């Protein structure tokens, strides 16, 4: 790669747009034929060095990359519309759909929508809608599991391309959008972090773009998550960072006492008798822990009305570190300190104003030597002068304490 | 580096001590292939010691290990 860069750097010294397009012989046209040719390779890394080679090649020559491309796109679009895109292996997939979704972004009227590209969306939709289990089968075999991966990664990032375009499913009105929306909805809820990070990106750029959301739509998306937030015993890890991630998603859609019935789950699971039973070990890698530090993780991305809680979530914390004889450690510390960090003057107002009970004192200063806790000592910077005024007023108003 | 297999070796300290030093190295896991020998040597030695003290207690160690495999 660095000697294919260094010998197209070297013979595009003195290059002009003339000699990069064919004639009305031009020296790059050639060259940029074979580069235009291996844009749809089975082998991700020969994409990415010709467009990375198309590019530097237009950028010398001062020209658009849609111009130098346009006589040229028939030859990599018509073996792509000539099959049907559910019976070839799972490379040639990933590759067709990565050239056709680099092709529709040089410009909005590159590649028209004609049948072919509404019938090639549509097995993309199915494709990525389609269940492991139908996929071939997963054996639990690491490559099929990579293959099915990146193949429905690629589908949902051509969905999300093709949303931008308002002419997609405009004309119809039947259900194309909100099958689209359904299925971002479904794959943000998967078990592999790829496709759950395509989806997010995908599902925040449709938001933001629409500004609007019909109320059935966010219902049946939203109601999944809340289906499995019924029963404690039932609470698991994974319904809980589904929740995270709706909530950082929908800010202003959510509303109060879903923290006080995950308080009520946590005070169901904290046991006396399992907590004795699992002091004595090292507990950090339980499931029951993690089920609670993840219950705990949620505070911290809930609206300003969550402020409320402060006090209780700060009982509950330091109750469990007692009941387990813990202490300056436990996996309750991270999550509380993100979310003690959103509400500075809260929390200084809240420990100055219980300054003679020797417990939270402790607890705040164990809060504000850790390294990510940098807002509070602004804070304190700041009112360091009433800190000492009221610390003044406490001594001099004549106790033992 | 005689503390480390101290600890492991002994029969009461050999589970949690065990858990902490591969959660600890599981972070520097990108480190055994910096190309130089003295970084690399000492994080290869800690994890042979790891699984040393996995073999001498096979029931009880290999708990501990089974999420990192």
């Amino acid at each position: 790669q660095v000697t294919l860069e260094q010998l197209l750097a070297r013979i595009t010294r003195n290059a002009k747009k003339q000699d990069c397009l064919p004639p009305p012989p031009p020296r790059l046209a050639q060259l940029v034929m074979m580069l235009n040719s291996e844009l749809a390779h089975m082998n991700r890394h020969v994409r990415a060095t010709a467009r990375r080679s198309i590019e530097a090649i237009a950028a010398a020559a001062q020209a658009e990359v849609w111009e130098l491309l346009e006589p040229h796109k028939k030859h990599i679009l018509g073996p792509i519309y000539a099959k049907p895109l559910r019976a070839l292996p799972f490379a040639i997939q990933i590759g067709y759909i990565d050239a056709v979704t680099y092709y529709m972004s040089l410009k909005r009227d590159f590649v028209p929508f004609d049948e072919n590209l509404n019938r090639l969306l549509m097995e993309s939709l199915a494709l990525a809608d389609a269940s492991d289990e139908s996929l071939a089968g997963k054996t639990l075999e690491f490559r099929t599991h990579d293959f099915i991966v990146n193949l429905r990664v690629s589908c949902i990032k051509i969905l999300s391309r093709a949303m931008s375009f308002e002419e997609f499913g405009s004309g119809s009105n039947n259900p194309t959008r909100p099958k689209v929306v359904s299925v971002f909805f479904k794959c943000l809820y998967s078990d592999s972090q790829p496709t759950i990070d395509a989806a997010n990106d995908a599902l925040k750029a449709v938001l933001q773009h629409t500004t609007k959301l019909p109320k059935d739509l966010l219902q049946s998306g939203l109601r999944p998550v809340l289906a499995s937030l019924q029963d404690a015993k039932r609470l698991t890890v994974h319904s809980l960072d589904n929740l995270g991630r709706l909530l950082r998603l929908l800010t202003t859609y959510f509303k109060v006492e879903i923290g006080t019935r995950l308080l009520e789950h946590v005070k169901q699971i904290a046991d006396p008798n399992f907590l004795q039973q699992l002091s004595f070990t090292f507990f950090e890698q339980n499931n029951a822990m993690k089920v609670i530090a993840a219950v705990f993780n949620i505070f911290h991305l809930l609206p300003d009305a969550a402020r409320q809680f402060k006090e209780r979530v700060i009982d509950n914390v330091l109750d469990l570190e007692q009941k387990l004889r813990r202490t300056h450690h436990s996996p309750f510390r991270l999550p509380l300190y993100k979310y003690l960090n959103k509400y500075p003057s809260d929390i200084w107002a809240f420990t100055l104003q219980k300054l003679e009970d020797l417990r939270y004192g402790r607890f705040l200063a164990q809060v504000l030597r850790h390294p990510d806790s940098q807002v509070l000592r602004d804070y304190g910077a700041a009112n360091v002068e009433f800190i000492i005024k009221t610390c003044n007023t406490v001594v001099v108003s004549g106790k033992e304490t | 580096l005689h503390i480390p297999q101290f600890f492991l070796a002994s029969e009461a300290t050999s589970p949690s001590f065990c858990g902490i030093l591969l959660r600890f190295l599981m972070e520097r896991i990108e480190d055994v292939g910096s190309a130089d020998i003295k970084k690399s040597s000492i994080l290869l030695r800690l994890f042979k010691l790891a699984f040393m003290a996995v073999t001498l207690f096979a029931n009880q160690n290999e708990q501990v290990l089974l999420p990192h495999v």
